[PDB]
């Protein structure tokens, strides 16, 4: 079933080229890896670190860092951005 | 452990 992203999320997966309004959790979770990727949002020292307390992903998930190795609560952090 | 390669694992 297909999932839909409340307006910021929307408009952070639209900044990495997502064009729907409606998408799966795979395609939710690769358009977040872009993002992630391009801003450069992870520390490249400890990679699995992803610090987004001065960017907008900080404001979407509400957490000022989060590790990319809490699966479940990356998961927590995108459902309420969910519909 | 690379991002990107850590982040495939999410799933």
């Amino acid at each position: 079933t297909l999932v839909r992203p409340k307006p910021l999320l929307l408009k952070l997966l639209k900044s990495v080229g997502a064009q729907k309004d409606t998408y799966t959790m795979k395609e939710v979770l690769f358009y977040l890896g872009q993002y992630i990727m391009t801003k450069r949002l992870y520390d490249a020292a400890q990679q699995h670190i992803v610090y987004c307390s001065n960017d907008l992903l900080g404001d979407l998930f509400g957490v000022p860092s989060f590790s990319v190795k809490e699966h479940r609560k990356i998961y927590t952090m995108i459902y309420r951005n969910l519909v | 452990e690379t991002f990107s390669d850590l982040w495939k694992l999410l799933p």
